[PDB]
């Protein structure tokens, strides 16, 4: 995250680090003890076998992230309509081996429903490990910023990203830059406060650059994907 | 992809009927026509069935509604076990036939115009978007 | 018709710690909360997802009740939702349910703590008991759970071909598969022994290859038993003579602190409140 502050214990149950081979790569939300949402993009052949996943939850700091704290990923679902090429639908489901324990410190966040009636530049929150700057490292402890929405007919303009965010997008962020995610958030929450309830609304897709003016963050609209993930869980129960 | 032969089943463009959406038979290839039939509304919550005989959602009236049927729409929805709250809370609505059968969940239900409890159902599946209080500065 | 007596059963002398906490279900009788409240040394009574005032004169199917001593340290992990060792490792307090929170205290003179370990093959590979000082209170940090065909013990047969890093070794009982281990060369070094389950289960530096897994605690669930130092199971150069069997040491991630303040032991209580405005528990307090 570039721009933000240290995040505390608590501050984003949801919020868990996805490492392949042990060293992070993406972030995601807990949505149900054992799903996670996080980004199609991160789990791209070969990264798509789910033996090479752990997630470490309730913990901020990557130095504390020691093999065995995480949960072993049982499995990866990429979605069907995924397009590597315009990043289109980057949406991706992990189902967790052994369930978490909620408590304080690890807590999921609610799918949006229909007809949350958010406002046009609704203040959101996004949270991850990426690098604080361009082209940085992964940064060691969880940072989160804030962030407003950009109407998609304000993104789509020859001056933002010409006729690039689809539907199965959303924009959030600054037309001047400043404050943004980055290398190392894909997957991460993009949630926003209503009725006194966090709901995930995105998840850190694509964008150009890191925190640069015409240049906001492109994320996932979870609220399309929402009838994919129901299916989804719905399918694993059997 | 579907505006001129019926509701898309988004199985790579597959029409159907729309009397045929949540009416109990699987036509979709993958039966998406009968697997999102229960959502929950809005920021309370609001449990809402589509109904097939009139192609579009309701809520649910809370006349002979309880927990062991909020669990039912629940595992519908795909959240298995988890329940967390429901309650009622303040027009075509859905009423509750109670002897119904061992039929899925969302054809227990059926339409009607009132509800005798005045109270649609709110349901919650899972205890979430609870966080850190922040503090309490100006 | 009959009492529920629940003052009589918190007030009992011999009382377990959380590792080993006891249930009691109340069902069918007539109980007094504001006597019970009275006849119990009460410190608090909270509910969660409940309101107190709406127990006095009304009826439940079943009241579930779970009891354990505090550990004085440790009563911090009692608060709702702590990530504490005591509902980490112990007893994980329901916070869907309709419940209520009692602390209270009995004469430290008159209680006598049970510390026991309910893990069924902790039991198997030699842990006893706990041989601790009066009023202390056992609880677990961490808890590791095994499958049926579990021995901490490597073979005789593989310890003996070992030329460094020998492991202990022992007969495992039947059924049971023997202590994963490894024959391995390094450089010049040959049958250099590498085994599972190292330095120990807690810090392992390779989960994956140690059979005792981590496991937190569910509701209504106990711990699954401490994890054993591996290193410690067995002698050096056993033979098929010897029984598979740990040293008192070999178990670790468990603490103990006593419950004595003020000359009182302090206990937890935890209610369940089953189908309010519905059975045959009712309040007598009308
Ligand atoms: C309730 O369902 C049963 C079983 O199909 C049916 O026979 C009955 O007519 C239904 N009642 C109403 C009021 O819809
Ligand atoms: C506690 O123990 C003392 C001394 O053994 C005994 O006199 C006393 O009666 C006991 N307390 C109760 C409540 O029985
Ligand atoms: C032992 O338990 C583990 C837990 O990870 C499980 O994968 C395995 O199938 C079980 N059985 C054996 C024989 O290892
Ligand atoms: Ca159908």
């Amino acid at each position: 995250i570039v721009g933000g502050e240290s995040a505390l214990p608590g501050a984003w149950p949801w919020q868990v680090s996805l490492h392949v081979q042990n060293v992070h790569v993406c972030g995601g939300s807990i949505i149900t003890p054992e799903w996670i949402v996080t980004a199609a993009h991160c789990v791209e052949k070969p990264l798509n076998n789910p033996w090479h996943w752990t997630a470490f939850a309730g913990i901020l700091r990557q130095s504390f992230m020691f093999y065995g704290a995480g949960y072993q990923v049982e499995k990866v679902i990429s979605h069907p309509n995924y397009d590597s090429k315009t990043k289109n639908n980057d949406i991706a489901l992990m189902k967790l081996q052994k369930p978490l324990t909620f408590n304080d410190l690890v807590k999921p966040v609610c799918l949006p429903n229909p007809g949350m009636m958010l406002q046009p530049e609704q203040l959101c929150w996004i949270s991850g490990w990426g690098a604080t700057e361009e082209k940085g490292k992964t940064s060691e402890v969880l940072n989160a910023a804030k962030v407003l929405l950009i109407e998609t007919q304000r993104c789509n303009s020859r001056y933002v990203y010409d006729n690039l965010i689809t539907p199965a997008m959303i924009c959030a962020g600054f037309l001047q830059g400043n404050v943004d995610s980055c290398q190392g958030d894909a997957g991460g929450p993009l949630v926003t406060s209503k009725n006194n309830i966090w709901w995930l609304i995105g998840d850190t897709s694509w964008g150009s650059g890191c925190a640069k003016a015409y240049r906001p963050g492109v994320y996932g609209n979870v609220m399309v994907f929402t009838d994919w993930i129901y299916r989804q869980m719905r399918a694993d129960g059997e | 992809k579907c505006s001129n032969s019926g509701i898309e089943c988004d199985s790579s463009g597959t029409c159907i009927n729309p009397s045929n959406w949540c009416d109990g038979v699987s036509h979709c290839p993958g039966g998406e026509d009968e697997n999102r039939c229960v959502r929950l509304y809005g920021p309370n919550f609001i449990l809402q069935v589509y109904s097939s005989q009139r192609k579009s959602w309701h809520p649910v009236c809370q006349d002979d509604w309880n927990e062991n049927y909020g669990r039912a729409a629940c595992r519908d929805m795909g959240y298995k076990n988890n329940f967390y709250s429901s309650q009622g809370i303040v027009t075509s609505f859905m009423k509750l036939n109670t002897s119904a059968g061992n039929v899925d969940i969302y054809k227990k239900l059926y339409h009607s115009d009132a509800c005798s409890s005045k109270a649609v159902v709110s349901l919650r599946c899972i205890a979430c978007g609870v966080n850190l209080n922040d503090d309490d500065d100006k | 018709l009959p009492d529920c007596d629940i003052d009589k059963w918190l007030n009992n002398f011999n009382v377990p710690s959380p590792l080993n906490w006891e249930r009691k279900i109340f069902s069918n009788c007539n109980f007094n909360l504001s006597t019970l409240l009275r006849l119990v040394h009460t410190d608090s009574f909270s509910c969660n997802n409940f309101d107190e005032s709406k127990i006095y004169g009304s009826c439940f199917k079943s009241i579930v009740l779970d009891k354990f001593a505090i550990p004085n340290s440790r009563r911090s992990d009692l608060q709702l939702g702590s990530s504490g060792f005591l509902q980490s490792s112990n007893y994980k307090i329901d916070t869907t349910s309709s419940s209520c929170q009692l602390y209270y205290s009995l004469p430290a003179i008159n209680v006598t703590i049970n510390n026991y370990n309910p893990s069924s093959w902790n039991r198997r590979y030699g842990f006893n008991n706990f041989n601790l000082s009066s009023h202390s209170v056992v609880y677990s940090r961490y808890c590791f759970s095994v499958n049926n065909t579990f021995c901490p013990c490597a073979k005789p047969s593989f310890a003996s071909s070992c030329k460094s890093h020998k492991p202990p070794s022992a007969s495992c009982p039947i059924g049971t598969n023997y202590r994963s281990c490894e024959s391995t060369t390094v450089l010049d070094h040959t049958d250099w022994c590498r085994c599972s389950c190292l330095p120990d289960p807690i810090t392992a530096y390779d989960p994956r290859s140690c059979s005792q897994k981590k496991s937190l605690v569910g509701v209504g669930e106990h711990c699954a038993g401490f994890g054993v130092d591996e290193e410690k199971c067995g002698v050096l150069d056993g033979s098929y003579n010897v029984s598979c069997l740990c040293s008192t040491d070999a178990f670790l991630g468990w603490s103990y602190d006593t419950c004595v303040s003020n000359n009182r032991c302090n206990i937890f209580s935890n209610f369940i409140l089953n189908g309010i405005n519905s059975g045959t528990t009712c309040s007598n307090d009308l």
